[PDB]
């Protein structure tokens, strides 16, 4: 049991999957100069806990803008139009000892998702609802929204071989916590934080939750994101 | 066939340059020589992108980011005279395009073009890594216009240019219908961020939309 | 000047050549290469990643995520059974292993399988994972599977048993069957029926030769 | 002799090549190069020269030299305001900076601005030159411009204030507004209304990549 | 499009040789093969000057003085026989010119000429720095004839020669109309005395005359 | 570039030549050579083997 703290946010934790073997870092010019906030930004932003029932198909969050209303990090998105960060993501499950199940906690950089009825697009409020997660579905759906059927998560790939990305299994038999560090994968050193979704944290239950008639009918999944090494553009003159 | 002892130890054919760097025909098109002075059927266009045919498109979607020089060689035929000379004008991403076979854009000094006359070896034109960013992005989970406007998934970083092709001969006594086959080839290719293979069939050449497909082929029971 | 003579093969266009293409934009200087995380330098780095194998791909359970779940909890018939070849096998053909191997005609190597038991932390039982050599016939009973190659995998102690199946190549393969050694013993609070996930990758190193076009795309 | 074979790309005419052209006049010996003053060895030596920027380019003052004059001498609306990008901006597109940048598609660098106050030697006042970052909105008031980036430029002390605006590139830009901090205080002999000239060049060093044809010529 | 981080540091594309040294088509012309034994439509002329088309002319007027070798490559077509052979005769500034397709000037040993037969690679002829002075002058604020006579602005130092082009075939059964496209290219170029860019449109190809044009595009107010 | 001139015999196909053929499968790496018993490196190693001679080859 390790009680990590960052700024004015302390969580209680119980091995880290460093995404692509790299730890996030700063970009290191007088023509373009970055600003490193360091202060705040790095604290833990615990999202709303998500109840995992027997019939839950999955969830996804789209970052960096899932934190668009989260404190100073969600406020520096409105004043600077360029930025980058690292996003240590803790995922606890705090189930009991009689609950069973298994989760895939994967990050999927550049998850370009497909519309539900092709030949058209979706109204841009179907990919993300800032803090709250869009759930997947168990079967196919229609309408101007994301094709959120599992087995074809968002991208038209098999959902089983989604393990190629930075992932972590949460088997309630053994463990309950996951932690992933995603060192800002992008093709340009800095990009706008409202246009571009750098990665898509999606939690997918492979083995479904099961229990008997006495336990609690759900297992709350707690998501915590710490934006590390966040740096922005400069606002001062040179 | 029979199961033989396939005994060897090699992964030189599994590297990225030995997997992607293969020439494939990506653009057939017809273009005439005479008649209809204001027509769009006297030249070819082909905006250069990797999402041309699904066999190559599938390989570029193994990887999220990749950068590579392209080295295309056209194979130009003709049907129905003099000896014919062609022009394959590559315009960069920032470049004026012709509207007609006799536009002034064809004479632009910043648009490099090859003048291949018939009978010789095929014309080869090589284009470096043009993009503004540091790699071409196969996938772009983002919006071109800020504040979640239209045009999902299309970034302007992975723009490669266009390829305008015409006869340089002004006219002809009879009709000559030339056919061009552009052979695209990635070169000096690097690739980042692997990605699971495509499962569903492709719908359209500018989006990732799909129909929900089954994972694998089904069998009768779990034990057979 | 220099007396040259053109050989057969001059002024032709061989599709697979590696000649110096004359660059169209010589003045142009390309963008400097930054370090982007997660470079791939070889395709067989994708095959070495574990990924979930749809063992329960029966006729009505392939468009859901019930394809990946092996139901555990009749001791006379095996739990599951499948051909051990990532090509031409419905179970292992759309795996990351089995999908980077359909780009090639000649491949040879070994393949490791991980069985993650996704049941309760109180459920306890034994499963017997038998392997048949590529020429041998499948075991029809549990005893005949015990007399061959097997691993009696105690679930209550460890929850993940790893194999490494050799002699996997094409240019009539093995079998990974699984048997009830014991039933799943469970206290009154925990549920009775559990699931077992499977995984597959390249075990140590994988050999692969002749590139071709994939059959899946049409 | 030497067995050669022609590759694809033989006997073609690529427009952008750098081959050894056979000289038509080989006997001819060209005139010796004398030293002529003022050699240009790089185009960005033209962009580094200051030149007057037509800020007052309103609908009827562009064919006279009233385009270059910013009238100084209502404190609620700013004196002048313009986009800070030498391309696609009416104020900075025909500058020496903005004209050597329309020959190119990719350019990135910084740009310095000099405000020469061309009033009397007795006129005294203050002007507040605010800069908005490329994402931010313009200040609607003088106080909201004071809370951002600014320089309260005292005219009576110095008559030339120099900026250096970074993050200037294309492949939604900044703003240089100017405000009356104080009015122009003037003795009884000197005139009341003054002018402010502006200038623009490359601040330290300028980066520019992809050559194209200019849009201005038809 | 969107504003990206255009991060790099390079000015190799802004040097003079990487700015001026680009091949651009500067002369299209027709010339027949037979008929009208005394006619001016059986050969081409094109007195070589930089003031050919306004796109290139604008770049040469960035600089007052410049010196450079020129390396032009013609692209010759034909319409309507035998295999055709052409002749591209460059006469120096001091050189006799033909008056007819069958003049004796075509046989002058001091006029270098290429004999390109149809079907091969395009003919390339390179011309050194001919001028009498030490540089070509883009602008000449002076009078050719002393004591302020006629012909303002035309010096004889920036004379480059002419380019007479004909068929060498004496006749043909039918009519053949050939088209030539001269691709001018400065080479090994130096440039002195920079100069502000042209603002007004061009009027005529031998003078600097212009119509008074507005400085920039107008906007509504000074503050919008 | 380099001034070359084609001799007589250019662009012909002599059947018995030993020129460098451009390989169609350059990426392809061929199977390693194992040792197989009984290599022939010269035809006259077959002539040196005794073999029975049909001396009594009469008409029937």
């Amino acid at each position: 049991v390790r009680s990590m703290t960052l700024g004015n946010s302390t969580i209680t934790t119980q091995n880290v999957v460093v995404g692509y073997g790299e730890w996030p870092s700063y970009l290191s010019t007088a023509e373009d100069q970055p600003t490193q906030p360091d202060v705040a930004t790095c604290r833990f932003y615990t999202l709303e806990s998500v109840q995992w029932e027997k019939t839950s198909p999955g969830w996804w969050w789209k970052f960096p803008e899932a934190l668009k209303n989260m404190g100073l990090f969600g406020q520096n998105m409105h004043y600077h139009y360029l930025g980058r960060a690292g996003y240590t993501i803790h995922v606890q499950c705090n189930a009991s000892k009689f609950h069973q199940g298994c989760l895939l906690v994967v990050c999927v950089p550049e998850a370009e998702m497909g519309c539900a009825d092709t030949d058209t697009t979706f109204p841009a409020t179907e990919l993300t609802t800032e803090d709250t997660p869009h759930v997947f579905t168990s079967d196919s759906i229609t309408g101007k929204k994301v094709q959120a059927a599992v087995c074809n998560a968002g991208m038209g790939v098999g959902v089983g071989n989604l393990t190629i990305f930075p992932h972590q299994w949460i088997n309630l038999r053994t463990n309950n916590s996951a932690t992933i560090v995603i060192p800002y994968i992008n093709s340009v050193p800095m990009d706008n934080m409202f246009r571009h979704y750098n990665f898509t944290l999606m939690i997918i239950p492979f083995a479904p939750l099961n229990f008997t008639d006495g336990a609690t009918a759900y297992v709350p999944i707690t998501v915590t994101i710490a934006p590390m090494y966040a740096e922005y553009n400069g606002l001062r003159l040179a | 066939q029979t199961r033989h002892v396939v005994n060897f130890h090699s992964r030189s054919e599994s590297t990225i340059e030995n997997f992607m760097g293969r020439a494939a025909c990506v653009f057939m098109d017809q273009y005439k020589i005479n008649g209809e002075e204001t027509s769009t059927d006297r030249f070819a266009v082909w905006t250069i992108n990797i999402r041309e045919m699904a066999q190559l498109r599938r390989k570029c979607e193994m990887f999220t980011y990749m950068r590579f020089d392209i080295e295309m060689t056209m194979v130009i035929t003709s049907c129905q005279m003099p000896v014919l000379t062609h022009q394959i004008m590559y315009v960069p991403p920032g470049g004026p395009i012709p509207a007609k076979v006799d536009g002034y854009e064809w004479q632009t000094s910043t648009n490099p073009s090859v003048f291949w006359t018939e009978g010789n070896a095929p014309p080869r034109i090589s284009i470096p890594f043009i993009s503004v960013g540091n790699a071409y992005s196969s996938f772009y989970d983002g919006w071109s216009h800020f504040t979640q406007d239209g045009t999902y998934g299309y970034t302007t970083l992975n723009a490669m240019g266009k390829l305008y092709i015409r006869h340089v001969n002004r006219s002809s006594p009879h009709q000559i219908t030339s056919t061009i086959r552009v052979y695209f080839k990635p070169k000096h290719i690097k690739a980042w961020v692997p990605r699971p293979p495509r499962l569903c069939p492709y719908i359209n050449k500018r989006d990732v939309n799909f129909v929900v497909t089954e994972i694998t082929d089904s069998r009768t029971s779990i034990t057979d | 000047g220099v007396p040259v003579l053109n050989t057969p093969g001059s002024n032709q266009f061989l599709t697979s050549d590696d000649y110096q293409s004359p660059s169209a934009m010589p003045q142009f200087d390309e963008t400097p290469e930054m370090h982007i995380p997660g470079e791939v330098r070889n395709l067989m780095e994708i095959a070495e990643v574990d990924s979930v194998v749809p063992v329960n791909n029966v006729t009505g359970k392939t468009k859901s995520m019930d394809a990946y779940q092996i139901p555990v909890g009749d001791k006379t018939k095996p739990i599951f059974s499948f051909q051990m070849d990532p090509g031409y096998s419905s179970v292992l053909k759309r795996t990351l292993l089995g999908e980077m191997l359909n780009y090639y005609a000649h491949w040879s190597g070994s393949v490791k399988l991980t069985f993650l038991f996704c049941g309760s932390a109180m459920a306890t039982g034994k499963l017997l994972i038998s392997y048949s050599p590529p020429g041998a016939s499948v075991p029809t009973s549990r005893k005949d599977a015990m007399l061959g190659t097997h691993i009696v995998w105690d679930i209550g102690l460890q929850s993940s048993c790893v194999l490494c199946v050799p002699w996997i190549s094409q240019s009539s393969a093995g079998y990974i069957t699984c048997w009830y050694q014991t039933n799943i013993v469970v206290p009154p609070g925990a549920p009775t029926s559990c699931d077992v996930l499977c995984f597959a990758s390249a075990c140590n190193d994988f050999s692969v030769r002749l590139l071709r076009d994939t059959p899946f795309m049409a």
